[PDB]
């Protein structure tokens, strides 16, 4: 199904005021688009959640570690996922945390 | 112009250093981003470097002179004042300027830390999983006699679920968690039957570069107020073991609440090292 | 006034009221940074009209036709808007009670012309 | 097999009927979508088109057939059971296939109701602001006789903000809200000091093209109950005034709750024609 999807980095633990540190747009359809750096990537990896945007988080690095700082960073996706409505979200300890549990998804490289 | 920040009379540090022991001949290894040696309110006397292009006197990052200057910020008449001010303090740089930090890297600084006479191992970092390589490197460290210190995790806690991250979940580990300037956990600390004890961790004022100073929340700046206090006891009573030392640091502490959510509760050096 | 700062959104047309399981009818992507982008296919005129809001999305709903009327049978179809608004995270939705409502109070508006 | 919408009893327009009063010689115009005359249940005895490529007696869009049938569905052994199933039926269609119509010609479907001689005007339709020509056209059909019926609109309520569309929030017309078979106000019935009565809006089940029936939302599935209530009044006194059948028709009402929210309540044509 066609996803429209927008995709957030925010300062914080996803509270409505929180900072944005960086947001792209992504739309799958006929072809891959919008100013995400990698769309034919991040659809891939998209869709191969098999619209569960938790699965983005199972694959961490297995051999990094990070200092125990806490310094909350939250990763956001909202609009259509595979023809559904979604608004998901979740927060890591800090941006090592983020970084290392994604382990370079394209969904996040951007 | 120096600042003591809440947490040395919090965990009872300046009643200790009030009897002349402060730290003095002991040796403690702080494995993180490096140490910005060139502050003035830090004496770094060696270590070694595990990050390539890296120097380990060098702290592009800043976490680990913060973490240093907990255990180690110098009693003079500028900044702030660590726990132990008197250690003999080693830059182990383990992380990178960016913070991250390799499983094998970890396992090069503790090994180096173990060979080169350390009483002391702070390890303000954390893994999800750890490795077998790291079990061994922390379970020799500890059969030696250093007294193995590390950040709980700041996972939070969810129902029961165990959340202690590793080193600190290893036996041979004290896992640390954090506890605010009124005694109470603050809601990042890890949780799990592995947490050990408490120790300030939120609005945790220390060294920071450049030549600087700041205030950073996490179970990193509790760890080392456990290092430090491990050095206290031992520049007073120098013959008593790794366990020894950490059985003093758990059987004394003020007792805060379930031991799920504070261990045996919060440090207190100076009914520890009596 | 106007609002400044980069925008990131997604612009959403769904069946009903605004329930999560509500059936998506359009949807399309909004990137407003030096240059107009996305899916939309109008960006400068919807980044334009998102700018000239101040960070007020309802006021994409200030200049209804003043000449149409609608029959007043309820079948809601509601908008939505989702994202960062002008540095500003945002989550905006507006029900109107059936297509032809919708159609009149929106009046060509670009953010909606997709 | 003929069904009697819960509307019908709800508003006591079968003990109305029951006296013989059902609307017979009232005219009544339903300006709207047009109506399926060839529909079995409906008898369409007249009317004009102010839509493009239109007659009157067709509706391609199903709106104006289905409150045609809750104001006139035929008293017989098929379909449903319009409020006043007597009357003098008459399609003014104003709106077109898509359900969109223009001031101008709702206008010209308002002037032609008053030249030709209705009593009664429905008008399940609302506009934001109105217009000084549609302003004119229901103050002289009211000034001239004529019981005009609007929907109150379907915006629902938001705090004090006063939601009644026009025509209905002009004087001149009965601003129509909708109550559910529980005679609670249904979510989207429109709010405000105009808001006159209340009546079924809620799972009106009446007439659809092309012959058959459909269940619908809406204070568009309301107003025209409350026109049928005029009507039936008007069939058994003929010579009351309009804005004395109106009277009656919110003087007599079941008070439900706060005007603001319901008018003067629930209409109770069994009171109101007494
Ligand atoms: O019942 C016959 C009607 O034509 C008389 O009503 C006239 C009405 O008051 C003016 O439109
Ligand atoms: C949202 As702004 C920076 O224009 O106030
Ligand atoms: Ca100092
Ligand atoms: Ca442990
Ligand atoms: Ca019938
Ligand atoms: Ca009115
Ligand atoms: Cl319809
Ligand atoms: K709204
Ligand atoms: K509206
Ligand atoms: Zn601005
Ligand atoms: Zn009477």
């Amino acid at each position: 199904g066609p996803s429209a999807m927008v995709f957030t980095v925010i300062q914080g633990s996803g509270e409505p005021t929180d900072t944005v540190l960086r947001a792209t747009t992504l739309s799958c359809a006929y072809t891959a688009e919008g100013t995400h750096p990698a769309p034919r990537a991040a659809c891939d990896a998209l869709n191969a959640t098999d619209g569960e945007l938790n699965r983005l988080l199972a694959a961490p690095d297995p051999s990094l570690v990070c200092p125990m700082y806490f310094d909350p960073v939250t990763v956001t996706a909202d609009g259509v996922l595979n023809g559904r409505r979604v608004a998901w979200k979740h927060t890591f300890s800090n941006t090592c945390v983020m970084s290392a549990n994604l382990n370079s998804n394209p969904v996040y490289a951007f | 112009a120096q600042t003591v920040p809440y947490g040395i009379p919090l965990i009872k540090a300046d009643k200790v250093q009030a009897q002349g022991f402060k730290g003095a001949n002991v040796k403690v290894a702080v494995l993180d981003t490096g140490i910005q040696a060139s502050h003035p309110d830090l004496n770094v006397v060696g270590g070694a470097s595990f990050v390539a292009g890296e120097a380990y006197n060098t702290d592009g990052n800043g976490h680990g002179t913060h973490v240093a200057g907990t255990v180690a910020a110098l009693d003079n008449t500028t900044g702030v004042l660590g726990v132990a001010p008197s250690v003999s303090l080693y830059a182990v740089k383990v992380l990178n300027s960016s913070g991250s930090g390799s499983y094998s890297g970890i396992v090069s600084g503790i090994e180096w830390a173990t060979t080169n006479g350390m009483d002391v191992i702070n390890m303000s970092l954390g893994g999800a999983s750890g490795s077998t390589a790291m079990k061994q490197a922390v379970d020799n460290a500890y059969a030696r006699g250093v007294v193995v210190v590390a950040a709980a995790g700041n996972s939070g806690s969810s129902g029961n679920t165990n959340t202690i991250g590793y080193p600190a979940k290893y036996d041979s580990v004290i896992a640390v968690g954090a506890v605010d300037s009124n005694s109470n956990r603050a809601s990042f600390s890890s949780v799990g039957a592995e947490l050990e004890v408490m120790a300030p961790g939120a609005g945790v004022y220390s060294t920071y570069p450049t030549n600087t100073y700041a205030t950073l929340n996490g179970t990193s700046m509790a760890s080392p107020h456990v290092a430090g206090a491990a050095a206290l006891i031992l520049s007073k009573h120098p013959n008593l073991s790794a366990s020894q030392v950490r059985n003093r640091l758990s059987s004394t502490a003020t007792y805060l609440g379930s031991s799920f959510y504070y261990g045996k509760g919060l440090i207190n050096v100076e009914a520890a090292a009596q």
